[PDB]
DNA sequence: TCACGCAGTATCCTGT
RNA sequence: GGAUACUGC
């Protein structure tokens, strides 16, 4: 980070040394890099597939991992013959890639033990299951789908498994039976609660503002806030409707929306981890929840 | 059981199992055909659009079944002349679309489905005395166990059948079914068996009998299939049959045609600059869609009028119901604070957000350089000294009057009648004097 | 007295 | 058009 700062500073307004000519330049530098770096692999008639502003991934197409390492020496050995100073390594090899957007991925890191056996671990790059804005819940069934669907089971097999969980997933709501603790949303705040002009349009900072009324310790900018939302009888849209978890403890008119957290949580989640899936689309997932799959 | 009946129908539901014998008229054999090919028609979209096993799905059919006049209820009643006609039309069409639905595979496999599906729901529709005598017609000798039987294994089944209490049991009767079909009661040991048969209370025997009828239905269209060469030599029934699966059983595009004459200038700009570049800016977006929203144009309807322009655009399809679907919902009260959202006044329009460059929304009259105005004036074929008023008028910086004005020329009336004060009132008044 | 850069995805709102 | 979040490098 501190090398990187080193950097970032000379484009910082408000910093002594601006230079914002210079730090243009290394970016464009680097861009030109990548650029190069792509030709090459494809002049190997190799596959590239993506790329984050210093990175390849390429396709082998191939299921001897012996056989990819000794690729990935050979081109990155092809890449350092142009540099001095710059170098090129294997910052790691997926067994199964689930590429959903740009900076959006998940992926079964091989780390090799020896003799030509290796151990898999899942990593998670950007996706909603690696995000705080989100329910605990569907967090848990999108990671669910993503361990079904990075294994080796047969395909079909894989969509019965996600249809089970997720049909469980709508009992466990409809019961009321999920701990409380797993409906709750966290989000920061930039400014204070008041400097928001929309105290009723941004729920977190509803709540930051009930807190801040009530005869606690005080709620400022930085600091982060869960709430739920729930059922009141108001009528509103689900952003007003935010409340504190303690809150719908206490009062006797509070009750979690299910329908919501059923309906905007879970399903786009699971959603946007199964639309390269062939098999299952938005409306089975709605289906598979309890919910109408018309308006889906 | 009038003239020519008999006890051929005894129930309302049936397997289809023995053809017709009868000789009927051209015209029958058509209104039969026809009618049930809506029937299933009409089963099919019900089934895509609703869960089965919705509340629904069950008024719906019913719906249909009435308006067709199908057996769909029973009648504790008797064989009245007018059920046997109705069961007669079941058993007669059904046979005829099995000689439509035989042909191909596919076909085979649409006409398996309808069915199917539509005996579910009658099934569903029987009362447990019906579902008795229905088991029995058919010999399907699912049980009826005896009175001295049951006190025979009392203690027996009182333990084998779940939450079931002493009187209540002695209000309810059993059936006895071979094991091989109480496969999902069995195997969880949910209903006791007593030399290989299950005793079984009074929702999946609907299955069970499903199953048998698809069997017998699949092998039945095997059949028909195979007699197919005798059928089409019959020209009669070739155009129908042949053909049965592809029988036959305001508006976007005028849009444009408004823009000509009654859309006022502003209105006309936009559509222009949007026909012209297939994307609005913000303030485009905001008012055409307020306005189209006022001439009447329905939430489905903007939507798809927005969807289809915007899609030329060289943007992903999903981009758009990402975005803009949230704007349209807006501008019609369907989303957060849910407010109708009254079209723009002039007023605001005047004294709404100023337009820059790359924009063009706001009144022509007012954010429209006098130059620029009289060569758009002449575009429209306007004669030249109604151009000179407009202008005169526009330097007075009254644009109201110069729009009166363009109203007046347009339309061909000596006085406008009106005090516009509202885009969607110069539409109104223009859609007057038209239509 | 303060504070690293930029690229990208997701959600939500527009009355006096 | 604007506003609120937080991932990536
Ligand atoms: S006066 Fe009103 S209706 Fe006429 S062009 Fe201007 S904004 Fe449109
Ligand atoms: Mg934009």
């Amino acid at each position: 980070l501190t090398a990187n700062s080193m950097y970032g500073c000379l484009g910082f307004s408000y910093s002594r040394f601006y230079a914002k000519p210079l730090a243009a330049l290394v970016t464009h530098q680097g861009r030109e890099i990548l650029l190069h770096t792509k030709e090459m692999v494809q002049k190997m008639n190799l596959e590239v597939i993506y790329g984050d502003t210093d990175s390849i991934m390429i396709n082998t197409n191939c299921n001897n991992l012996e056989e990819v390492f000794k690729l990935g020496n050979r081109v990155k050995s092809e890449i350092n013959k142009s540099y001095k100073l710059l170098e090129i390594d294997i910052d790691g090899i997926f067994k199964s890639l689930l590429l959903l957007k740009k900076k959006k991925y998940a992926a079964l890191t091989v780390e090799p033990t020896g003799d030509g056996k290796y151990v898999t671990k899942q990593e998670l790059k950007g996706l909603d299951i690696v995000r705080r804005d989100w329910c605990e819940l569907a967090k848990q069934a999108g990671n669910y789908v993503i361990s079904q669907i990075l294994s080796d089971q047969p395909r079909d097999s894989i969509v019965e498994n996600i249809q089970k969980k997720l049909t469980e997933i709508g009992e466990n709501v409809t019961n009321g039976t999920v701990p409380i603790t797993q409906y709750e949303i966290n989000k920061a705040l930039t400014k204070d609660p008041q400097d928001y002009p929309d105290k009723k349009s941004l729920p977190h900072v509803h709540v930051a503002l009930w807190i801040n009324s009530q005869g606690g310790r005080k709620v400022k900018a930085g600091d982060t806030i869960s709430y739920v939302i729930c059922q009141d009888g108001s009528n509103l849209s689900a952003s007003q409707r935010a409340y504190a978890q303690e809150q719908l403890q206490k009062q006797e008119n509070l009750s979690i929306d299910t329908q919501y957290y059923l309906s905007q949580q879970v399903h786009p989640v699971v959603a946007r981890i199964c639309e390269p899936i062939d098999g299952i689309d938005s409306a089975l997932i709605a289906m598979w929840l309890g919910l109408d799959p018309s308006q889906f | 059981t009038g003239d020519r009946k008999g006890d051929l129908y005894p129930s309302s539901l049936q397997f289809y199992q023995h053809p017709p014998t009868e000789n009927i008229s051209l015209i029958e054999f058509e209104t039969f055909a026809i009618e049930r090919l809506k029937l299933l028609k009409a089963v099919e979209n019900l089934g895509v659009s609703y869960v089965k096993n919705s509340e629904e799905y069950s008024k719906k059919l019913e719906l249909e079944l009435r308006k067709l006049k199908f057996p769909y209820r029973p009648l504790h009643e008797e064989i009245s002349d007018d059920v046997y006609d109705l069961r007669r039309k079941d058993h007669i069409s059904h046979f005829i679309l099995r000689l439509a639905y035989c042909q191909s595979e596919d076909l085979r496999r649409w006409f398996i489905q309808q069915e199917m599906d539509l005996f579910k729901f009658r099934f569903g529709l029987l009362t447990k005395e019906s579902v008795q005598e229905f088991l029995k017609l058919n010999d399907l000798q699912y049980v009826a166990i005896s009175e001295d039987e049951k006190n025979m294994h009392k203690e027996d089944l009182m333990n084998s059948s779940f939450g079931l209490s002493l009187t209540k049991m002695e209000d309810t009767e059993f059936y006895k079914v071979p094991f091989q079909a109480a496969l999902d009661l069995v195997r969880p040991r949910k209903v006791f068996l007593w030399r290989g048969f299950a005793f079984i209370p009074h929702k999946d025997i609907v299955s069970i009998v499903l199953n048998d009828f698809r069997a017998k239905l699949s092998k039945a269209l095997a059949l028909s299939a195979r007699s197919l060469p005798v059928v089409q030599s019959d020209e009669r029934l070739q155009p129908l049959l042949n053909h049965l699966s592809h029988s036959y059983i305001i508006s976007l595009e005028q849009i444009d045609g408004f823009a000509a004459k009654s859309f006022p200038l502003c209105m006309r700009q936009l559509h222009k600059s949007l026909r012209e570049n297939h994307h609005l800016r913000h303030g485009g977006r905001m008012q055409y869609g307020l306005f189209l929203k006022g001439i009447g144009l329905t939430l489905e309807q903007a939507l798809q009028f927005w969807r289809l322009e915007f899609t030329k655009g060289k943007v992903d399809s999903e981009k758009f119901d990402k975005v803009y679907a949230y704007s349209i919902r807006h501008n019609y009260g369907k989303e957060g604070k849910r407010t109708d959202y009254t079209p723009y006044s002039c007023m605001k329009v005047i004294l709404s957000n100023p337009p820059s460059q790359g924009d063009y929304h706001g009144c022509p009259f007012r954010h429209s350089d006098p130059e620029l105005l009289k060569q758009k004036l002449q575009s429209f074929k306007v004669p030249s000294s109604g151009i000179n008023q407009i202008l005169e008028l526009v330097k007075g910086m009254h644009y109201q009057l110069a729009c009166q004005k363009y109203f007046e020329l347009t339309h061909s009336v000596d006085d406008c009648g009106f005090s516009l004060n509202h885009p969607n009132q110069y539409f109104a008044e223009s859609q007057k004097l038209l239509t």
